[PDB]
C-alpha cells in the first residue's frame, strides 16, 4: 500500500546517518586512545635520559 | 711519515659534516665564523654531541676512553660561564683539560697558551 512507500523513505535515512554518527563515536575514541599512548611514550623516553645523565653525572663527581 | 689516512667517522650531531665533508680524527675543519656572527652556541652543538660510531663504520672506539680539550685566547664574561655550564651538560669536567686565557690575562699569553 501507500503507507509502504512512506515507512521507506525513513528507513534508510536512519540507518545511514546512525551509522556514520557510530563511525565518529569510534574514530574520536580510536585518536584517544592513540594519544594517550602517545603522551606516555615521550614520558617513557624523558624519564630514561634523566637517569643516564643523573648516573654519569655521580660517576664524574665521585 | 708517521701517519696514514684515517677512516674512521664520528657523530657531531650535524648531519651536513657527516655527509660532505666527513670529519674523521686526525684531519682539521676549521668553522669559518664572521664578525657580528656568533661562535659560541655553534661551537657548544659540536662539543655535546661529538661521539664515534659503535659499529656504524664497521667499528667503534669507545672501547678506548674519548675525552676532550680545551684552551680558550680570549674570552669576556658571558663566554667565561657559557662554556662551563655546557661541559657539565657534557657530562666533562672529571676527564678534560681546561687552559682557559681571558682578556683580563695578559695579552702576550693569547699566543703562548696554544
Amino acid at each position: 500500500k501507500l503507507e509502504a512507500i512512506l515507512s521507506q523513505e525513513v528507513e534508510a535515512e536512519i540507518q545511514a546517518l546512525l551509522q556514520e554518527a557510530e563511525a565518529k563515536a569510534e574514530a574520536v575514541k580510536r585518536e584517544a586512545e592513540e594519544k594517550a599512548k602517545a603522551l606516555l611514550q615521550a614520558r617513557e623516553r624523558a624519564l630514561e635520559a634523566q637517569y643516564r645523565a643523573a648516573l654519569r653525572r655521580a660517576e664524574s663527581a665521585g | 711519515v708517521a701517519r696514514r689516512k684515517p677512516e674512521q667517522f664520528i657523530q657531531t650531531g650535524i648531519s651536513t659534516i657527516d655527509v660532505m665533508n666527513t670529519l674523521v680524527r686526525g684531519q682539521k675543519l676549521p668553522i669559518f665564523s664572521g664578525s657580528g656572527l656568533p661562535a659560541n652556541e655553534i661551537a657548544a652543538q659540536i662539543a655535546r654531541q661529538a661521539t664515534v660510531r659503535p659499529d656504524l663504520s664497521g667499528e667503534g672506539e669507545k672501547e678506548e676512553p674519548f675525552a676532550v680539550v680545551f684552551a680558550a685566547m680570549g674570552i669576556t664574561q658571558r663566554e667565561l660561564s657559557y662554556f662551563i655550564q655546557e661541559f657539565e651538560r657534557t657530562g666533562a669536567l672529571s676527564r678534560s683539560v681546561l687552559f682557559l686565557n681571558k682578556a683580563d690575562d695578559p695579552t702576550i699569553e693569547r699566543i703562548l697558551t696554544p
